């Protein structure tokens, strides 16, 4: 069926970051952190419509043999069903490594690349990712990069089935367990 | 771990020092002649410095505790590693008992 | 990723497609092959260049996207959902769904799948696929496949698909089987009658 | 203050028979009792509900199984509340420990941030296309009881094979028979190398050597000259097999001895076909 | 605590593996002697 | 000679066992 | 005083037994036993071997006769009398409800095995099958001189009441088919046993020729087959091709001896072969 | 009392990951 993604987002200045991580190692599951390092690139298809189609492709540079990942994110639902999280339609697809070449045949062109380097935790269904967004200049190269800002970004995400309430309330409680350190909230993608 | 706890131990000792400085100051004031009035001023400054830095340390630690409190019971643990270490030690003990038995049968064979 | 070979068994010039399928599966039951289930292969074409979306039974979690001379994607099943999410840029192009259905016989690391190519209601040909499990390099175990196909096909024995014809030590992959299936399906669509 | 129902000491006791710091000690003992209760709950539920070959009996705190027809395995949770094989108890603890750690694994973590969740090879099944067999092999939860009974079956079968080889080495002195067990075992496999040489001619007669692969219910024999024979779990089969191999050795010794002393080997038949019928295997002949 | 217990486990397993290898060599010698005994 | 050789083998083995008991005791 | 403290103690025992049954339903059994009635201090009534995959055990304290302890009624069977088993199925002096359930169901499984043995002696007087009682099992031999294996073991899983069969070298599909047919009705065991003669015969041939240089098979697809006497043979045959010299087959035909139902009769033919054709056949002398 | 998070950084980063603002 059609699965929905619930998002809460925020940010954290880096000199307080470690305390956040220590807080997360208390609250999230009994695991060591994951330290993911990913290359993300955004393709778009300039169809007839006013809205061009958008697709996100991620190659996990750090882990060899990890399948590439496609993600289609639907536009956010204006209905006030879950009032507190970005509720979107998510289609996530594991793929082989010729993907970009295949997408070049489908009519897609690149928009921007960015590295994302950070940590990954989970709590039940929830996925906490705390990462820094790295701008790539010299667009072919993945080493020539610069940090976008001083702050790290924090995302609390749950991918789950369409509708399916009592999900955003648990995300509210887990966000409120961090509220001195981070302010996580449903931020609209407009402006 | 020893850092903040040793700070708490120092504040224990300085609460004792505050009470003793109170007592020493009124000790000097109760004297029939109290010639060392400069030492009375020194003990008074010692008393007030003790009370002030006790307040400073405890206020700082309540602030730091406000920064790292969560109200959640810390779901981390170290149980699995202790379990594996116990199994490894019992493997070693089993091998020790078996080696004792083999050495005992060797002594019975060589004994005749 | 074992070496496979896909071919068209002709009509036989008489009888139904089902009777020739009965003949081939009868010969397989003579040689000592055992049924180990059924198999289905689906192919649809999508257009704005043509793209194909194909599904095997053997790789049930995978969907293959074939760009006729371009690269092949392999993905999980959610790729189908993305086409339903595309839906305006890539139309479904109906009346070109094509399937093969049949039983899969195993005879000592040989997998023989004999299916009836069914464009809608009418069955319009016989697909025969022989996979040799152990070999992983194309054009090296080809003579083995040739002797097995000469054993039970007899006449109409195919020879050397062009995916083998790239002459290297190239490791055979699962995309090449779907390439051969797509070529067979295009030949059957043009055969029509 | 420990909960009641966790005091005392408990341990799993596994047997094979042919028959019908003060608080640290307290908390470790109670945690051990909790894990033994977890183990026995898993075992008893798998005994009652999962359909298996040669079913088991769970009475109150005791599971009785009959893996081989002359064999009886018994798993009992001894709760003290104030013949034993240690290896299976230790493997029970490690099996339930791996069964816990499967849920809390780092294999469920998706390194691509966008990637949802779940096992790693189940993600790899999509692009790196897998068959039915790999898919089912990734997702096949075999219970604790099947694993423990397969281990106990292999232990008993291996002990029987060692016993028959040593009984032939004690009784028969005419050729000889040797054995060399391997260094490395699995929980479901071992190996020997059986030589059969005559006593003072170990350079001449090196023509009959075997390798047995003692699985769970089968002994697989690979000869020196490319004959592969799978025996069964009975100990009469291995005895008759090694008796026939001693009989063939008594002829190959004479062939390779007539090689040394210059004599000319006129005729040699490894399994002769004339004369009286032999009960165990065929008979050999030279001239 | 985790790192200390891991180091203790690794020491125990290295001791056991070396014990197994030495015992295996002794077993090989004893097997040769016992099976090649005349009696 | 078989008797003396068996006793030599068991003595070497016994010394190795006692050394390994002294090793395994110290963990 | 006796009335008050006896009534309280007996209803306490009933409460303990009810709590035990809820433990068994929650933990390990689960829909293999169901509480039919429970009136606190009056009666408890459990249901085993249910209709979904019917039988009942009831425990009643009578509203009269304070002298006697708790009363046990097995109301659907009123089971047939086996003197040791029905004794143990009629006491709850031990406060284990699982022992009572197992002993009642054990007595019923013994009755079911004895009606199976009655069916086998109905087909064959002078049977040599045997009931073992550690597990409830019936060992029925298929060929008359046999080992401890090569015997059909029949168990009753006394948590469900079904039959479970066990031969050694059978494929799993035919074992499932046999189990389904027997658990459908008992009287279809006798068509199967005859089918298990010939199969076992081929096992006893294929173990025989494992050391010689041969290739055995059960089907030989040659032509002719309707004119050559090889067509006019029984359908239970075994073609043993000689591999050092092909074009030579030894054909074993297995036939039923008429009076003895647990013996086979073999007939050995010597075929030669050139779309392969038969060429000739001769039968070897008996003895 | 000390600030652990800048909300302008939050808006800049979520505008950087929501679309290409700041990357190209």
């Amino acid at each position: 069926i059609n699965m929905m993604e619930y998002l809460l987002q925020g940010s954290v200045l880096d000199h307080s970051l470690e305390s956040l991580i220590h807080r997360l190692r208390g609250l999230c599951d009994n695991m060591e952190p994951e330290t993911f390092l990913d290359h993300e690139m955004v393709f778009l298809l300039k169809g007839q419509q006013a809205s061009p189609f958008v697709l996100r492709a991620r190659r996990s540079m750090d882990r060899a043999g990890a399948p590439w990942h496609l993600r289609y994110l639907g536009q956010p639902e204006m209905g006030d069903k879950n009032r507190h999280a970005l509720v979107r339609n998510c289609v996530d697809i594991a793929t082989s490594e010729n993907l970009t070449d295949f997408l070049m045949e489908m009519g897609f062109r690149m928009d921007h690349e960015f590295v994302a380097k950070g940590h990954l935790f989970r709590k039940g269904i929830m996925k906490i990712m705390v990462y820094k967004i790295f701008r790539i200049l010299v667009p072919g190269n993945t080493d020539s990069t610069e940090a976008l800002s001083l702050s790290y970004l924090v995302e609390l995400s749950v991918v789950a089935p369409a509708g399916q309430d009592m999900v955003s309330d648990d995300m509210k409680n887990f966000a409120e367990q961090l509220k001195p350190l981070v302010h996580l909230e449903k931020i609209d993608p407009k402006r | 771990l020893a850092n903040e706890r040793l700070r708490a131990l120092e504040d224990i000792e300085r609460e004792i020092g505050a009470i003793l400085q109170n007592a020493g100051t009124v000790i000097l004031e109760l004297s029939k002649e109290k010639t060392n009035e400069r030492l009375l001023d020194r003990q008074a400054a010692a008393f007030t410095a003790s009370v002030q830095h006790v307040e400073a340390e405890l206020s700082a630690q309540i602030r730091y505790l406000t920064q790292v409190a969560t109200g959640q019971p810390h779901e981390g643990s170290s149980y699995s590693s202790r379990k594996d270490c116990q199994m490894a030690l019992k493997r070693v003990d089993y091998a020790r008992l078996k080696l004792s038995d083999v050495a005992r049968t060797c002594e019975q064979m060589l004994e005749n | 990723m074992g070496v496979t070979c896909v071919s068209q068994m002709p009509v036989a010039e008489g009888k139904s497609v089902q009777q020739t399928v009965e003949l081939l599966t009868r010969k397989l039951e003579m040689l000592g092959a055992e049924k180990q289930g059924t198999f289905c292969v689906d192919c649809e074409t999508y257009h704005t260049k043509l793209m194909y979306v194909m599904h095997n039974s053997e790789y049930p979690l995978s969907c293959f996207a074939l760009f006729e001379n371009g690269p092949c994607l392999i993905a999980d099943t959610n790729f189908d959902v993305l086409m339903v999410k595309l839906k305006g840029f890539f139309q479904s192009a109906k009346a070109s769904k094509i399937e093969t259905r049949g039983t899969r016989y195993q005879y000592c690391d040989f997998l023989v799948k004999v299916g009836t190519v069914t464009m809608g209601p009418s069955a319009r040909g016989i697909s025969v696929e022989v996979e040799y499990g152990p070999c992983v390099v194309a054009s090296d175990c080809w003579s083995l496949l040739l002797e097995f196909l000469q054993s039970f096909l007899g006449s109409h024995t195919p020879g050397a698909p062009a995916v083998f014809g790239n002459r290297h030590d190239a490791v055979y992959g699962p995309a090449d089987t779907m390439v051969q299936y797509m070529e067979l399906f295009n030949k059957i669509r043009k055969q029509q009658q | 203050q420990i909960p009641s129902d966790l005091e005392g000491s408990a341990y799993i006791k596994v047997s094979i028979q042919k028959q019908a710091p003060h608080w640290q000690t307290k908390l470790e003992a109670a945690q051990n009792v909790l894990l033994c209760k977890e183990i026995f709950a898993q075992l008893s539920r798998e005994a009652v509900q999962i359909k298996s070959q040669v079913p088991h009996i769970v009475v109150k705190n005791q599971i009785i199984s009959q893996p081989f027809p002359s064999l009886q395995l018994s798993i009992s949770l001894c709760h003290s509340s104030n013949d034993h094989l240690y290896v299976l108890e230790h493997n029970l603890h490690l099996l339930i420990r791996e069964f816990h750690k499967q849920t809390l694994s780092s294999i469920m973590m998706p390194h691509p941030a966008s990637a949802p969740f779940g096992h790693k090879r189940m993600r790899l099944s999509g692009p790196q296309a897998f068959d039915k067999n790999e898919i089912n092999s990734l997702q096949s939860s075999e219970g604790l009881l099947e694993k423990i009974i397969k281990q106990a079956k292999h232990i008993f079968l291996r002990s029987r094979a060692a016993a028959t080889i040593d009984s032939l080495a004690s009784r028969i002195e005419d050729p000889q028979i040797q054995a060399h067990w391997s260094n490395i075992n699995d929980v479901y496999e071992s190996s020997v190398k059986v030589l059969i040489t005559s006593q003072g001619y170990e350079q001449i007669c090196k023509s009959i050597q075997l390798q047995l692969n003692i699985g769970v219910e089968q002994i697989r024999v690979v000869h020196r000259d490319g004959r592969v024979i799978t025996l069964s779990y009975q100990e009469q089969e291995l005895q008759d097999f090694l008796l026939s191999q001693m009989s063939q050795h008594q002829v190959h010794a004479v062939q390779q001895l007539a090689k040394v002393m210059g004599w000319q080997v006129l005729s040699f038949s490894n399994h002769v076909g004339l004369g009286p019928i032999e009960s165990i295997g065929n008979a050999s002949a030279i001239t | 605590r985790n790192q200390q217990l891991r180091t203790l486990q690794e020491e125990c397993d290295r001791k056991l593996i070396t014990l197994r290898d030495e015992i295996s060599i002794d077993l090989y010698e004893l097997e040769e002697e016992y099976y090649s005994s005349s009696s | 000679n078989e008797l003396q050789r068996k006793d030599a083998l068991v003595q070497k083995h016994l010394t190795k066992l006692r050394h390994w008991q002294q090793v395994l005791e110290d963990i | 005083m006796y009335n008050c403290l006896h009534s309280f103690c007996l209803s306490l025992q009933l409460e303990v037994l009810h709590s035990q049954t809820l433990m068994l339903i929650r933990e390990r059994w689960g829909d293999l036993v169901q509480v039919e009635r429970y009136h606190a201090g009056k009666c408890l009534s459990l249901s085993v071997w249910n209709q979904q995959v019917v039988h009942k055990v009831t425990i009643k304290i009578d509203e009269n006769d304070v002298s006697k302890p708790l009363q046990i009624f097995h109301d659907p069977p009123l089971p047939a009398s086996d003197s040791k088993l029905v004794e143990r199925a009629m006491k709850i002096d031990h406060l284990s409800i699982e022992k009572l359930l197992i002993d009642s169901v054990h007595a019923r499984a013994h009755q079911k095995l004895q009606e199976l043995k009655a069916i086998l002696r109905g087909f064959n007087a002078n049977e040599n099958s045997s009931i073992e009682t550690a597990l409830p099992a019936l060992v029925v031999p298929i060929l008359e001189p046999c080992g401890n294996s090569e015997c059909l073991h029949i168990f009753v899983d006394l948590h469900s009441g079904m039959f479970q069969l066990m031969l050694y070298g059978l494929d799993q599909a035919t074992l499932d088919d046999m189990e389904k047919s027997v658990n459908d009705d008992m009287k279809r065991i006798i068509p199967w046993i005859q089918q298990l003669k010939f199969w076992l015969g081929q096992q006893r041939c294929k173990q025989s020729i494992k050391h010689l240089p041969t290739i055995s098979s059960e089907t030989l697809q040659l032509s002719n087959y309707s004119t050559h006497p090889i067509g006019n043979l029984s359908k239970n045959k075994l073609f043993i091709k000689l591999t050092r010299l092909p074009q030579y087959y030894i054909v074993v035909e297995m036939l039923e001896v008429p009076n003895k139902p647990t013996q086979l009769s073999y007939k050995y033919y010597f075929m030669s072969v050139n779309p392969a054709m038969a060429l000739l056949l001769q039968q070897f002398k008996e003895n | 009392n000390k600030q652990t998070f800048n909300p302008t950084d939050t808006n800049a980063l979520v505008a950087a990951v929501a679309f290409g603002k700041g990357l190209s």
